[PDB]
DNA sequence: GTCAAGTACTTACGCCTGGTCATTACTAGTACTGCC
DNA sequence: GGCAGTACTAGTAAAGAAAGTACTTGAC
RNA sequence: AGACCAGGC
């Protein structure tokens, strides 16, 4: 997760030679989708990308306690001129190539260093399987519980979905 | 906890630059941007390692069960 | 289950009977007698609850069958209750027959000829003679000779009507028991029991019986006879009573009336001819369960005995105390009274223990649960372990998204591929690959974990080396040495391969597409499931930590259903509306905008790279065994292709050859003005499979109707459209990984001109909050904000809740018109980076992710922060917040925030936006739980209704709901392109291949249905100008006469009248008659199949869109209609059609004559005047001026005098006498004229304590009347009295109508809505109202005045516009069945436990709620059920009668 | 007032009150006020919004209205409000560092991230509560890009060679 | 009871509140919202209210 | 016979993963010890 | 040396802020 | 197998 509400599980550990690479030589260690932003409207993560990157170039920490910016002095104007004094652009974009084809991409890629968080919801605390195992004593049905090698429940709201498809041997 | 060998985004060796960084901030009164440039950390992925390292192992090491206190 | 172990016997039915005491002394293994469970040294004591004769207990052999723990089934035992006690399931009915019966002649207290009247009406209701029971009632102080002649002819009519109906093929000798004869039997027994309980004297011998009293359970009392009517029991020439005496009475009553109670306790004819006895209601023997079912729990040393052993010990403890109380009576006043008063207390405690064992809520003394409460609710037995169960062979893990998967497959981990296993029996075609699997072992995919031998034995491969495991690989295909097991072969439990089937499942399973059958593909690396992006909107599955289930089916009947029937490729269209749920979502939609642009040009190496990256012929996506390409768009200077021409040859390779290309003319979400001037990129164009114009968008691929994937689904098939979603899913992923897509901070900026446009509009908002405040406060204009009259009335607005609503709706109406001016001006025209480069706009316009209101709040302004209808709430002080002064008229101070998410919102803007954000997080919580119980009430009633082979949908027990599904029997998932005649004409030669007209004539009747469809089309054009009541139709449509699934041309009448309307207009080598012959073949193949679980689909199509959610509205409206079926509707209305003759001035002076006028609405103030010392009162009620209320309410001066004369005081005189009862624990002269002195004298005469009365006869302004009281009375308030009487007195009122409003004319017609229902009184106003067009809202009142079919029409429209308000389209086939199921009895029944009592399936009613109330009603009726309902075939483990199990399979064997 | 709260002067000085500092404008100093007291007075959120003769107090800072976790989400006035509310739930469910006395603890389940970092982008309240003592995350080069196809709906990917080097590693 | 009322300005945090079942009910203080934990000096206030013009009860 | 408020028994999204603490008084008895 | 007082012991007994129908007792 | 508490979607 970020510090803005942008959670999400990991899909693949994508190898370095298959990742995009900039002109400065770096490669990102997190890819996040731009389609997570418009419905969520987290522009604090966009401006953390300008603030985080422009602080990494100068060796400074910019504060981010809220309402230190007005509508006159936008932080996109503030952290853009810090990136423009270092050689990077005012908008926080970098010209990146592809890792697979190696070609120049169309537009410059919006990058930066934001602060992520690792949540405690790993797969290993989830993730149960059962072929056979222990059963309950009076129903002779599988046991509730992941850590007792038990089964998942097919309740009433899943029973009638098997009715609704007309599949009568999946229900049995 | 302790300084990361071999920074995460490119692979430049970074773990040999923590004690040189605290030297170049305390004795030689440099700011944090000049000291990262004197150590050869140019890319901003390499810069945010030594700049933002907490060095929390110095707080762990004060609990030594193998010594009287 | 083992398919190699059959079963020949099947349960056909069950029936609920009372378990008698003689059986359970023969049934019993061993009677248990002492209340010690297990003695010292851990053994079970012989004679106690844990016993070896009741089953094998804890590593010890049984004493009945001699088996161990794993094989002993457990055995029935009992205890001997020494006295007969009350069974708590039957006590409410035992107390009916203990009452209502004579204690002297031991009949009931009715006359014996009227008890016989119910004895032979209930006999006619056992058989299928619902109509002959009323002809029986048409047969008619009185001598007892003609009563025998009356009982003779009634008994001969039954024996003739039963003989005639059983001879005329109607009723079996087992009787007929449908649903509507369960109604007439429950109505008749409830009438019989109600009339038994209301009798003074016994009408056989005329003397009284003492009335019994039940205060609570466990006891019965009889009361002493009165001191007056003991004389009746001397001219015929309190007490606790024993349960042996209650039984002694009813052992005589049920014998003297055996000929009647045989029919009360039987729904069907008693072929056993058993007696009904009073021992049914008592229980002289408790049955202890088998000791297998009451084993103790164990947590280390913490071993506790079971709750039933705690309850059965206390019965045995009392059952020995009651025998030790018989020691002194066996030896034998003071030696007799103390031993009898302690014996009678043992009678109550053994009853209180036999209640508490059966029912915990009938106990007294947090209580120990009984045997009723192991069954009742969720966490019961019917709902926790019968309708839902824990299953074997099933996994659950977090999902991660995955391209490169073929859209019907799931990606399983290696560690799920090892554990889950499938029984393959070895054959001649398995020992190549199933010998290799058993060599690989339990831990090498693809492997095997076990081998099942022929004997039922089972050899595990886990603790085995490879040399031991290759030897068993040579053991598989061997001939059996046992003759008894010679046709059985070995089963190898192999791992899950890539050819198996998987049933995926994400909770909540709101509809059936949330539980689909996917194919498998194993993956090498990690421990998570992998789901393709076309499935992410059907399960409503995102990837922020969703985990979803994976059920692995275990035989070939189930593999053939999740590949063909519950398949994920068959679930493209949902049956709710007929709209697709499957499609590409976020990155693929943003990539087809760039790929199908005019700028996208590809060279020869690029063009051929994108094709093989998506087609890949060796995996079987092409149809030509060679990838064909197109000539390039440009030939000089160097050849370039186009992204139009990418998808042209992508679609040219996945299509089947010798079938022409697709023809589509559709549009998309991006306008022409975003691409410049003269652009045509809004319309898309496919001509012979070639994209020639138009961007591809969400509207084309994605869950949207009539795109290109929806059109590929129709012309070519579902296997093509599921393959196109794979190939386009890889064409756009490979395009993105070489040509990417970003949104940045660059995309959010306006220009320096657009920021100037933004701030200049928002400077007009500084006066908006004051203009809206000055308007509502009824100042004119231009008044300052610090005006003391403005601040005075704003304080008056705040203290009222309704005045604050019309201030929060006028300011919100004005500031949202300032929001609409910035979004119209500053985007897209004022944005710095523009389309297509503006990726914030590019994915909001394309429907990838985002909205136009999302880019508004980012780039322009965030808007009015609306709370639940209103604005931001205000404190008591008139401050909305501590920052703002009290009652200031600023838009910013009330929630309109001007800051945007780009540049920030202020701290008071931030706090208003947090109030609205918490509102959304509570509505996401509290309003997803109310629609969950809507669908459960719906699915339980509609679980068994389904299409029969008559194309006539009906319930599981056989009762008929509708004669045809929707009136036309066509499937919602097949009728999308049915009336798209311009699409089907352009694709004629390609749709003719998939229906194949020439090969489908022999099994049809083409000749006959077309002729009768012309006899009716010619009749209805000739007739049918008259309205519907005149139409004696003389001809049904061809659906009601001919089978539409067999007769070609047997179509609906809207399909015929729209085809003959289409094909008449336009005249386009296909002629006119080959197009109408292919639509009638397209119609017939789009019929609904018999066996479709329609009512589940109809109830999922209402419960699942209900989660998307001056009259009641929404999910509270669906509870009023569907769930409760309330006749006490919350806000009833009535729509009145205004004639064209009466104008708008004659209509709104008309609604002042219907809407009620209270006396409170005409009074300015009431000034009482009390002088005491005779308590006097001077009630002086001051009205408004006569010119003020005779205009406003049309109340004359003289009519207001008659309300005070005849209506106000008669309610005021009552309220003064009511309180004296309940406390015992300037103007004119007096010589005015002769009529007012006698008007006064009539008021004094007809009322109780008036001494003076005078109305303002000349001006109608006042009414003063003196009102004296006695001096004995204490003080009454007499203003709170008068105010409560003035609000109940009516000047003028049409009954049950309180208001009549003339709204604006919605959709052309002129509408007059009231606020109450009275159809009778609106029939008098023919001169103003169309009486034959009066629709309404009260579904129960249209049933009372207009009938059943009018209420069925009313309920469809009211369940329609609860979904039409939210723009939710649910089709009229799901709304039709819910209508016809709720009115199936000619009444208005709910989907609850009160409306389902008239139903044949006992386990359906027991599974829903109140389990042991439907249980008692089944065992009292001795109710046999045929196991028809889906809830009754899961309790007993039968295949369903819906879908696949709606028929049998027979095998043709060649030899005789 | 006309039909408002019942008037009177109510003085409170007992236990268990709710109290916040606020700056009082005549003779500029600190004032401590309560919720029953605040509903009838006019504080301002910044001294550039003081209006004459109506405002008695101003706040020392606008950020003394937010909690501990709420001040630490950076640039919070740019986010939609549920995504600030989701962060306060998810900021306290991280694999962070619980303490440094783990050798002397005996807790039954504990989550320790190995190498935490201080952020480039942080509030000024971050270094005031001493949250450098407890680093709950790490700076990451984040590219907002549709490149992969594997992170579309809500998911994300990591560089593979990043956590071969210890990126986001914990026990 | 779950609503974000404006009287909580500076006392309860508007944003730091969980989702779902504890939404609106469980909520956190502002970080400067101190809670009084001792009875304060009160006994000299009626002596200096009678001098300001208060008629005694 | 009957209206009539009053009293009573019913439901109140799906399933998923963790953790905790879950009999107490007393009463009679056998044994320990201080004592003469 | 053996008697009786306590202190224990293991032993077996008691543990207040929601919707609807349906039955029914109240007076008359 | 319950109670209460903390979460997940
Ligand atoms: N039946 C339930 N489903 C839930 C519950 N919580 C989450 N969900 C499911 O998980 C999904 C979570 O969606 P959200 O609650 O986060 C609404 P949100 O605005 O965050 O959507 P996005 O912004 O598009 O992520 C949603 O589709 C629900 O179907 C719950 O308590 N009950
Ligand atoms: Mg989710
Ligand atoms: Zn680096
Ligand atoms: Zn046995
Ligand atoms: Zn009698």
């Amino acid at each position: 997760s970020s510090r803005h509400g942008q959670k999400g599980v990991c899909s693949r550990k994508w190898p370095t030679i298959d990742m995009p690479f900039s002109e400065t030589g770096i490669q990102p260690d997190i890819i996040i989708n731009p389609h997570a932003f418009p419905s969520r409207m987290t522009i604090g993560m966009f401006v953390e990308s300008l603030a985080g990157k422009a602080g990494a170039l100068h060796g400074i920490a910019q504060d981010s306690t809220p309402w230190i910016f007005n509508e006159d002095d936008t932080p996109a104007d503030y952290f853009g001129e810090q990136l423009a004094k270092a050689g990077y652009n005012y908008h926080g974009n970098e010209p990146m190539y592809s890792g697979a084809t190696g070609e120049e991409l169309r537009a410059d890629i919006y990058v930066g260093v934001v602060y992520y968080q690792r949540l405690r919801h790993m797969v290993n605390d989830k993730f149960q399987v059962r072929s056979t195992g222990p059963v309950n004593s009076l129903t002779m049905q599988p046991v509730k519980g992941r850590k007792r090698h038990g089964g998942i429940r097919v309740g009433e709201m899943e029973r009638d979905a098997l009715i609704g498809h007309g599949t009568s041997f999946l229900l049995q | 906890m302790i300084v990361p060998v071999r920074c995460f985004s490119c692979g430049k060796v970074v773990g040999d630059k923590w004690e040189s960084y605290l030297n170049l901030l305390q004795e030689d009164e440099l700011d944090e941007g000049t000291a990262l440039s004197r150590l050869g950390l140019k890319r901003y992925c390499c810069r945010r390692m030594i700049l933002t390292h907490v060095d929390l192992i110095e707080k762990f090491l004060r609990y030594n069960p193998l010594e009287k206190r | 289950m083992d398919i190699s172990k059959p079963v020949g016997s099947e349960i056909t039915s069950v029936d609920f009977g009372i378990l008698t005491a003689k059986e359970i002394r023969n049934l019993s293994a061993k009677q248990i007698t002492n209340p010690t469970v297990l003695d010292n040294l851990g053994h079970p004591v012989s004679g106690g609850l844990y016993d070896l004769a009741l089953g094998a207990f804890l590593r010890n052999l049984c004493s009945t069958c001699g088996l161990d723990e794993k094989f002993c089934p457990g055995h029935q035992g009992h205890i001997e209750l020494p006295v007969p006690c009350y069974n708590p399931l039957f006590f409410n009915q035992l107390y009916i027959y203990l009452r209502a019966s004579c204690l002297f002649c031991h009949h009931f207290r009715l006359k014996s000829v009227e008890v016989h009247r119910y004895a032979c009406k209930l006999r006619l209701l056992q058989y299928g003679l619902i109509d002959e029971s009323y002809k029986l009632d048409e047969i008619t102080d009185i001598s007892s000779t003609l009563l025998n002649e009356l009982k003779s002819k009634r008994s001969e009519y039954v024996d003739m009507a039963i003989a005639k109906a059983l001879s005329d093929g109607r009723t079996t000798e087992r009787g007929s028991f449908t649903a509507t004869v369960n109604d007439e039997r429950k109505k008749l027994v409830h009438e019989f029991h109600k009339k038994l309980l209301s009798r003074g004297k016994c009408d056989n011998c005329g003397m009284f019986s003492p009335k019994f009293r039940k205060d609570g359970f466990t006891k019965i009392f009889e009361t002493a006879l009165n001191e007056k009517q003991i004389t009746n029991n001397r001219v015929k020439g309190s007490t606790y009573i024993l349960s042996t005496e209650v039984k002694n009475i009813l052992d005589t009553v049920f014998r003297k009336e055996q000929c009647v109670l045989q029919y009360v306790f039987h729904s069907r004819p008693n072929l056993s001819r058993k007696l009904v006895k009073a021992d049914s209601f008592f229980m002289d023997v408790l049955v202890v369960p088998p000791t297998r079912f009451r084993l103790p729990s164990k947590l280390g040393e913490e071993v506790h005995e079971n709750s039933q052993n705690q309850l059965l010990s206390k019965v045995l403890t009392t059952s020995l105390l009651i025998r030790d109380l018989n020691d002194d009576l066996s030896k034998l006043l003071e030696d007799r009274r103390v031993i009898f008063s302690r014996l009678m207390n043992a009678f109550v405690t053994i009853q209180n223990d036999v209640n508490a064992f059966i029912d915990s809520t009938k106990a007294q003394g947090v209580p120990i649960p009984g045997v009723k409460q192991a069954l009742e609710k969720k966490e019961g037995l019917f709902r926790k372990h019968m309708m839902g169960k824990r299953v074997n062979y099933a996994a659950r893990s977090v999902i991660s998204p995955d391209p490169n998967i073929e859209t019907n497959e799931i990606g399983v981990p290696p560690v799920f591929a090892v554990k889950l296993t499938y029984p393959e029996p070895v054959t001649a075609y398995n020992i190549a690959e199933l010998r290799q699997a058993v060599i690989n072992g339990p831990d090498k995919w693809p492997g095997a974990t076990q081998i099942q031998n022929e004997d039922g034995s089972l050899v595990s491969l886990i603790g085995m080396s490879v040399e031991q495991r290759k030897a068993l690989a040579n053991q598989l295909l061997t001939p059996s040495s046992n003759v008894s097991t010679h046709t059985l072969n070995k089963k190898v439990y192999r791992h899950i391969k890539n050819r198996d089937v998987v049933l995926m499942n994400r909770q909540p399973t709101l509809h059936k597409a949330s539980m689909m059958g996917h194919k498998v593909r194993v993956l090498p690396n990690e421990k998570t499931l992998r789901l393709h992006y076309a499935n992410t909107g059907a399960y409503n599955a995102d990837f922020d930590g969703d985990e979803m289930n994976m059920h692995f089916p275990q035989n070939e009947n189930a593999r053939a259903e999740a590949l063909n029937l519950a398949n994920t490729d068959s679930q493209y269209l949902t049956p709710t509306s007929g709209s697709p749920v499957r499609g590409l979502i976020q990155d693929h939609i943003s990539a087809g905008v760039w790929l199908t642009s005019k700028d996208s040009f590809f060279t020869r190496e690029q063009y051929q790279q994108y094709i093989y990256g998506c087609i890949r012929p060796e995996d079987g996506h092409t149809t030509r065994s060679k990838i064909v390409t197109l000539p390039p768009t440009i030939f000089k200077p160097y050849p370039l292709w186009t992204g139009k021409q990418i998808i042209t040859t992508v679609l040219l390779n996945v299509t089947p050859p010798d079938m022409p290309g697709i023809n589509l003319i559709s549009k998309n979400k991006i306008k022409n003005e975003y691409w410049g001037k003269g652009s045509l990129e809004n319309e898309v164009l496919f001509k012979d499979g070639a994209l020639l114009c138009g961007i591809l968008d969400k509207s084309q691929y994605g869950a949207s109707k009539y795109g290109i994937v929806h059109s590929l689904h129709e012309v070519y098939g579902p296997e093509v459209a599921a393959k196109v979603l794979s190939v386009l899913g890889r064409l756009f992923t490979n395009y993105i990984t070489a040509t990417a897509f970003t949104c940045g901070m660059d995309d959010l900026r306006l220009t320096a001109e657009g920021n100037k446009w933004r701030t200049d509009i928002l400077k007009t908002s500084v006066d908006t909050g004051r203009e809206a405040a000055a308007e509502v406060t009824n100042l004119d204009k231009d008044t300052p904000a610090d005006d003391p009259e403005l601040l005075k009335r704003l304080q008056e607005i705040l203290r009222d809740n309704n005045k604050s609503g019309i201030l929060d709706a006028v300011t919100s109406s004005k500031v949202n018109a300032i929001t609409s001016q910035v979004v119209s001006k500053c985007v897209p025209d004022g944005t710095m980076k523009k389309f297509p480069c503006n990726s914030m706009q590019a994915m909001a316009l394309s429907g990838a992710k985002g909205s136009n209101v999302n880019v508004s709040q980012i780039m322009c302004l965030l808007g009015q922060q609306a709370l639940e209808g209103r604005r931001v709430p205000v404190m008591v002080s008139g401050k909305t917040l501590p920052s703002f002064k009290p009652y200031e008229t600023d838009a910013m101070a009330g929630g309109y925030v001007k800051g945007r998410f780009y540049s920030g919102i202020k701290p008071q803007e931030y706090y208003f936006h947090c109030m609205a954000g918490r509102e959304g997080l509570i509505d996401t919580a509290v309003k997803t739980s109310r629609s969950g119980y809507l669908q459960r009430c719906l699915t339980k009633q509609l679980e068994g209704v389904h299409v029969s082979y008559d194309n006539s949908i009906r319930d599981a027990d056989g009762t008929l709901v509708q004669f045809m599904y929707g009136g036309d029997a066509i499937d919602i998932t097949k009728e999308s392109h049915m009336t798209q005649f311009e699409f089907c004409l352009d694709n004629y030669y390609a749709l003719l291949k998939k229906y194949n007209p020439s090969a489908l004539i022999e099994h049809l009747d083409v000749e006959s249905a077309l002729k009768y469809s012309k006899k009716t089309l010619k009749y209805r054009k000739k007739h049918s100008k008259e309205p519907h009541y005149k139409q004696s139709v003389k001809y049904d449509p061809v659906l009601a006469k001919y089978n539409p699934a067999k007769y070609l041309g047997s179509v609906s009448e809207n399909f015929q009248d729209k085809l003959e309307s289409f094909l008449d207009k336009n005249s386009k080598g296909v002629n006119e008659k080959k197009f109408r012959a292919l639509m009638q073949l397209k119609y017939m193949r789009s019929l609904i199949n018999p066996g479709e679980a329609v009512g589940i689909i109809a109830s999922q199509s209402v419960g699942e869109p209900s989660t998307q959610m001056n009259v009641t509205l929404g999910i509270p409206r669906l509870r009023e209609i569907v769930m409760t079926a309330s006749a006490a509707i919350k806000t009833p209305q009535m729509t009145l059609p205004i004639w064209n003759d009466v104008s708008d001035e004659q209509a709104d002076t008309f609604c002042k004559s219907i809407s009620k006028v209270l006396l409170s609405e005409v009074i300015d103030k009431v000034i009482v005047t009390e002088t005491t010392g005779a308590r006097s009162y001077v009630i002086h009620m001051r009205f408004f001026d006569n010119n003020e209320y005779s205009e406003e309410y049309d109340v004359s001066k003289e009519e207001l005098q008659n309300v005070i004369s005849n209506q106000f005081i008669h309610l005021l005189e009552a309220a003064i006498v009511k309180e004296i009862k309940k406390q015992k624990r300037v103007e004119a002269n007096n010589n005015m004229n002769k009529v007012q002195r006698d008007r006064q004298s009539a008021i004094i005469s007809h009322h109780r304590f008036i001494t003076k009365y005078n109305f303002d006869d000349e001006s109608g302004k006042w009414c003063e009347f003196k009102l004296e009281l006695a001096a004995d009375t204490e003080k009454l308030l007499m203003v709170n009295i008068v105010e409560e009487i003035c609000r109940k007195s009516i000047i003028r009122q049409i009954p049950h109508i309180d208001r009549c409003v003339h709204p604006e004319p919605e959709n052309g017609k002129r509408v007059l809505v009231t606020e109450g229902v009275n159809f009778q009184a609106m029939w008098d106003q023919e001169a103003f109202i169309d009486v034959d067009g009066i629709t309404s809202n009260d579904v129960a009142a249209v049933l009372k005045t207009y009938g059943v079919e009018a209420a069925r029409n009313t309920i469809v429209n009211e369940i329609n516009n609860v979904f039409s308000r939210y723009a939710i389209s649910v089709s009229f086939r799901h709304l039709d069945l819910i209508a016809d199921m709720m009115t199936r009895q000619g009444t208005y029944l709910a989907f609850n436990r009160q409306g389902m009592e008239t139903s044949t399936s006992s386990f359906m009613k027991m599974s829903y709620e109140t389990t042991c109330q439907f249980l008692t009603k089944a065992v009292l009726d001795n109710e046999r059920e045929q196991l028809d309902s889906p809830s009754a075939r899961i309790v007993v483990g039968k295949l369903n009668n819906v879908g696949t199990g709606s028929f049998d399979v027979l095998a043709k064997v060649p030899n005789a | 007032s006309t039909r408002g709260q019942y008037p009177g002067l109510y003085l409170f000085g007992g236990h268990s009150r709710m109290l916040r500092p606020v700056r009082y404008l005549p003779l500029d100093k600190e004032d401590i006020v309560g919720p029953f007291e605040q509903v009838y007075m006019n504080i301002a959120v910044t001294p550039q919004e003081i209006q004459n003769n109506v405002h008695t107090h101003v706040e020392f800072t606008p950020t003394n209205i937010l909690s501990i976790l709420a001040n630490l989400t950076p640039f919070s006035d740019f986010n939609q409000s549920p995504r600030n509310m989701y962060q306060c739930q998810m900021g306290k469910q991280t694999m962070g560092t619980p303490g440094v006395a783990l050798c002397h603890r005996s807790d039954n389940k504990l989550y320790r991230l190995q190498t935490g970092q201080t952020p480039i982008v942080k509030a000024n309240l971050y270094d005031d509560y001493g949250m450098d003592n407890f680093p709950n995350g790490f700076n990451a080069v984040v590219a907002v890009i549709s490149y992969t196809g594997y992170d579309m709906d809500d998911a994300m990917i990591i560089n593979k060679s990043a956590d071969e080097r210890g990126f986001g590693y914990g026990t | 009871v779950r609503k974000l009322l404006p009287e909580s300005w500076g006392f309860l945090c508007p944003v730091h509140t969980p989702d779902g079942s504890p939404c609106g009910l469980l909520n956190h203080f502002a970080h400067k919202c101190r809670i009084s934990t001792q009875q304060s000096d009160v006994s000299r206030i009626p002596s200096i209210l009678y001098s300001l013009g208060v008629a005694p009860a």
